[PDB]
């Protein structure tokens, strides 16, 4: 379910910046679709979740959208730059993919 | 009666994450997936058995993409190929997880769609708890429709 991390960095203790690359093997792509592999939206939502309770907020829990949007499809052999700030203050986590344009960006609240 | 969830989608396992078409109308869906170990949801559960809250958004999506499949199978429409998500509004969770054992009714709404794009208000909610409320947009483009986009 993860993707391959290439680099990670952390110029701030609330924000990262990592890099992945979306594997064929990647089980997200199985069955999703048959013509074309398609990263689903859902999959880029599971990774911000992952690096920002591992990284950014841990203890924290989800809690909602407040807004995604997904403007660019993603493939298999595309490279990823993942960008992802938390706002403790604000309960906001901040996220934006780009293709290594924009792919996605969102904006998740987290709750304790 | 209808047909298995997965023949209504472009979807196939193990990227079908609902159990059960339980009705279609002009204007609504509802389906059903069960949290369980044994099911569609496993290999999307966390370490402690539960299934993330996040994933509310796939399992609306899907409901969404049952929607529009029954209705090109009731018009003898050709099955779409690729579905996409575009985006979410205020998508929000009464609980982080969705726990071990959970019957989820997944309920939308449309408000706007055409041959392409849809707009839809969602619940997520168990033995009539509201657990999950939401917006979607969603797009279903042809194969050469991406090549473009992928391209251009
Ligand atoms: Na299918």
């Amino acid at each position: 379910m993860k993707p391959i991390e290439i680099h990670r960095e952390q110029p701030a203790q609330h924000e990262a910046m990592i890099q992945l690359y979306l594997d064929p093997t990647l089980d997200w792509f199985r069955g999703h679709f048959p013509v074309q592999p398609l990263l689903p939206g859902v999959a880029q939502i599971d990774w911000v979740m992952h690096y920002a309770q591992t990284l950014l907020a841990p203890g924290w829990s989800f809690s909602s959208i407040e807004m995604v949007k997904f403007q660019f499809p993603l493939q298999p052999g595309n490279t990823l730059l993942l960008k992802i700030n938390w706002d403790e203050k604000k309960h906001l986590l901040t996220f934006r993919y780009d293709l290594d344009q924009t792919a996605s960006q969102g904006k998740i609240k987290l709750c304790r | 009666r209808y047909l298995p969830v997965d023949r209504y989608l472009p979807h196939e396992a193990p990227m079908v994450l609902l159990e059960q078409v339980i009705n279609v109308s002009d204007n609504h869906v509802h389906c059903q997936v069960t949290v369980s170990r044994d099911g569609v949801l496993s290999p999307f559960l966390n370490q402690d058995g539960h299934l993330p809250g996040w994933f509310a958004i796939e399992m609306m999506a899907q409901a969404i993409g049952v929607w529009s499949g029954w209705h090109r199978k009731e018009r003898k429409e050709a099955d779409s190929a690729l579905g996409m998500l575009l985006g979410g509004r205020a998508v929000r969770c009464q609980v982080p997880a969705f726990t071990q054992g959970s019957v989820l009714d997944i309920q939308m709404n449309l408000l706007l769609q055409d041959e392409k794009f849809g707009s839809f208000e969602g619940e997520i909610s168990c033995y009539g708890t509201v657990l999950v409320t939401g917006r979607l947009n969603t797009y279903q483009p042809n194969k050469t429709e991406l090549i473009q986009l992928i391209n251009k």
